[PDB]
């Protein structure tokens, strides 16, 4: 299985540095070109650079010139991206692709992508608040005030996915994110059934299982 | 750098029909334009590399063409799995510059929204904040107009709204507003409401609540 | 390097045959001798 697992990459303040790893296992990593590409939250793609098989010809991007150093350790079949003097305008998800033309067909393999958020705002975990119910009723579960992204909300640990609609996060005037997760349930299934929203935030390393029931 | 301009930014179309995108270039890049598809969450997926040459595993319905500065991508017949974003790229002059983006949506029969309004949690009040939520579920098309009215007083500039992507089954959207207010500014008023407007509704439907 | 029947695609960074571009209406310049 061609795989491009990308480790490293988290949160840093303006001016910091950061190294990213793109381990490749499943194809001849040492024989093809490798490239990096970033994509800011909810925005288009943005090329970065490529690198020759034997590191004999590196190509960066002007706007990011002198900012990102690219290297590759063919022995460990992995592609590195050294980041320097970052800024909140550098925040984006970083993929590591690879395009070649062997076997007479054009191929392409992209990694999972790891997020790098640049900002001085200190980490913070979300604050959970329940949305009360009221022939169909609807409850909810608010996730307000957290930074950085993302958070993963669930409902009954997976025993309730039909009708769930979890809206994307939104940056508030306080630089904080706040999303909401709501599920539509029968109006009668209330005093009988129990609904919980188990939230998770890996940055702050938090987890909140709030119960939702009417008054 | 070279500018690749993609039009239309959003194309509404139903399965079976065709789709013809456009990717205009700042300067002649010759037959050196690629095409990529990316879906929410997944990395990009290449489609065309030499303007018309497809990748492996790419169906034949995907057809690229164009040379010089005017490029296009035709999708002879749309399947469910083909409704996603489509970018273009040039590689005739470093840096490789991408396109703006053309996102397809699955066009479907209209459907009015289900409106709900949630007063602020009594635990949010202990913190010092107040957030009134108004929910619009299972509605198509995307265009909708949500308003707040604190005692018949149309609010403005203090309410954010975020929407979901098209459902895997319904192909329907879901919107949620958020009137954020202070503690006392909320406790000072009684009648909050959410006026929802949609072509699927005969008249603007509203649902209120006291404090 | 590539052959007289191949061109070098800078994206794939590899030699691509001209036979793939002969079905086109605007192949590269070097494929005129092939197609
Ligand atoms: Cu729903
Ligand atoms: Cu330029």
């Amino acid at each position: 299985e061609v795989q491009l697992v990308e480790s490293g990459g988290g949160l840093v303040q303006p001016g910091g540095s950061l190294r990213l790893s793109c381990a490749a296992s499943g194809f001849t990593f040492s024989r093809y070109w490798m490239s990096w590409v970033r994509q800011a939250p909810g925005k288009g793609l943005v090329w970065v650079g490529e690198i020759n098989p034997d590191s004999s010809t590196i190509n960066y991007a002007p706007s990011l010139k002198d900012k990102f150093t690219i290297s590759r350790d063919n022995a460990k079949n992995t592609l590195y991206l050294q980041m320097n003097s970052l800024r909140a305008e550098d925040t984006a998800v970083y993929y590591c692709a690879s395009l070649y033309y062997d076997y007479g067909d054009a191929m392409d393999y992209w990694g999972q992508g790891t997020l790098v958020t640049v900002s001085s705002a200190s980490t913070k975990g979300p604050s959970v608040f329940p949305l009360a119910p009221s022939g169909t009723a609807a409850l909810g579960c608010l996730v307000k005030d957290y930074f950085p992204e993302p958070v993963t909300v669930s409902w009954n640990s997976g025993a309730l996915t039909s009708g769930v609609h979890t809206f994307p996060a939104v940056l508030q005037s306080s630089g904080l994110y706040s999303l909401s997760s709501v599920v539509t349930v029968p109006s009668s299934s209330l005093g009988t059934q129990t609904y919980i929203c188990n939230v998770n935030h890996k940055p702050s390393n938090t987890k909140v299982d709030k119960r939702v029931e009417p008054a | 750098e070279i500018v690749m301009t993609q039009s239309p930014a959003t194309l509404s179309v139903s399965p079976g029909e065709r789709a013809t995108l456009s990717c205009k270039a700042s300067q002649s890049v010759d037959s050196n334009v690629a095409w990529y598809q990316q879906k929410p969450g997944q990395a990009p997926r290449a489609l065309i590399y030499s303007a018309s040459l497809r990748f492996s595993g790419i169906p034949a319905r995907f057809s690229g063409s164009g040379s010089g500065t005017e490029f296009t991508l035709t999708i002879s017949s749309l399947q469910s799995e083909d409704f996603a974003v489509y970018y273009c790229q040039q590689y005739n002059n470093y840096p490789l510059t991408f396109g703006a983006g053309t996102k397809l949506e699955l066009k479907r029969t209209v459907a009015a929204p289900s409106v709900f309004i949630f007063p602020p949690s009594d635990e949010q009040l202990k913190s010092g904040t107040a957030s009134v939520v108004c929910l619009l579920n299972n509605f198509y098309p995307r265009e909708a107009k949500v308003q707040w009215k604190v005692d018949n007083a149309l609010q403005s500039g203090n309410s954010q709204e975020s929407v979901t992507e098209q459902d895997s089954k319904d192909s329907t959207y879901s919107l949620s507003s958020t009137l954020t207010l202070s503690k006392a500014d909320y406790e000072k008023h009684k009648v909050y409401a959410c006026e929802v407007t949609h072509q699927g509704l005969s008249s603007p439907v509203t649902k209120s609540f006291n404090r | 390097q590539c052959s007289a029947n191949e061109y070098f695609d800078s994206l794939l960074h590899a030699c691509i045959p001209c036979q793939l571009r002969c079905s086109s209406a605007t192949p590269p310049a070097t494929c005129a001798a092939y197609c």
